[PDB]
Protein backbone atom coordinates (compact mmCIF):
# COMPACT_ATOMS: atom_id res chain seq x y z
CA UNK A 1 0.00 0.00 0.00
CA UNK A 2 1.17 3.53 0.17
CA UNK A 3 2.73 4.67 3.36
CA UNK A 4 2.31 8.12 4.90
CA UNK A 5 4.65 9.59 7.67
CA UNK A 6 4.98 12.29 10.12
CA UNK A 7 7.44 14.79 8.41
CA UNK A 8 9.80 16.82 10.76
CA UNK B 1 1.75 13.58 7.36
CA UNK B 2 3.41 13.26 3.54
CA UNK B 3 3.74 9.70 1.59
CA UNK B 4 6.86 8.06 1.70
CA UNK B 5 8.16 7.01 -1.81
CA UNK B 6 11.15 4.91 -0.47
CA UNK B 7 13.49 3.86 2.60
CA UNK B 8 17.15 4.36 2.38
CA UNK B 9 18.67 3.88 5.67
CA UNK B 10 18.48 3.26 8.91
CA UNK B 11 20.37 4.46 12.07
CA UNK B 12 20.28 4.17 15.85
CA UNK B 13 20.71 7.17 17.88
CA UNK B 14 21.28 6.44 21.60
CA UNK B 15 19.04 3.53 21.72
CA UNK B 16 16.20 5.41 19.44
CA UNK B 17 15.65 3.74 15.69
CA UNK B 18 15.26 6.13 12.93
CA UNK B 19 15.35 6.06 9.12
CA UNK B 20 15.96 8.02 5.71
CA UNK B 21 13.41 8.67 3.58
CA UNK B 22 12.94 9.75 0.28
CA UNK B 23 9.60 12.06 0.08
CA UNK B 24 7.10 11.54 -2.60
CA UNK B 25 7.23 14.02 -5.51
CA UNK B 26 10.09 15.57 -3.83
CA UNK B 27 13.59 15.62 -4.47
CA UNK B 28 16.79 13.90 -3.02
CA UNK B 29 17.42 17.23 -1.15
CA UNK B 30 14.00 17.15 0.50
CA UNK B 31 15.34 13.79 2.26
CA UNK B 32 15.31 13.70 6.61
CA UNK B 33 15.88 11.42 8.76
CA UNK B 34 12.54 10.00 10.75
CA UNK B 35 12.12 8.94 14.17
CA UNK B 36 10.20 5.27 14.22
CA UNK B 37 7.21 6.37 15.32
CA UNK B 38 6.68 9.03 12.82
CA UNK B 39 6.15 5.78 10.28
CA UNK B 40 3.02 3.68 9.80
CA UNK B 41 4.89 0.70 9.67
CA UNK B 42 8.12 0.62 10.55
CA UNK B 43 7.54 -3.11 11.62
CA UNK B 44 8.27 -3.89 7.69
CA UNK B 45 11.61 -2.38 7.62
CA UNK B 46 12.79 -4.34 10.88
CA UNK B 47 11.43 -7.53 9.76
CA UNK B 48 13.00 -6.85 6.15
CA UNK B 49 16.39 -6.74 7.54
CA UNK B 50 16.06 -8.71 10.54
CA UNK B 51 14.95 -11.61 7.98
CA UNK B 52 19.01 -11.75 6.40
Amino acid sequence: KVHRARKT
Amino acid sequence: EFVVEKVLDRRVVNGKVEYFLKWKGFTDADNTWEPEENLDCPELIEAFLNSQ
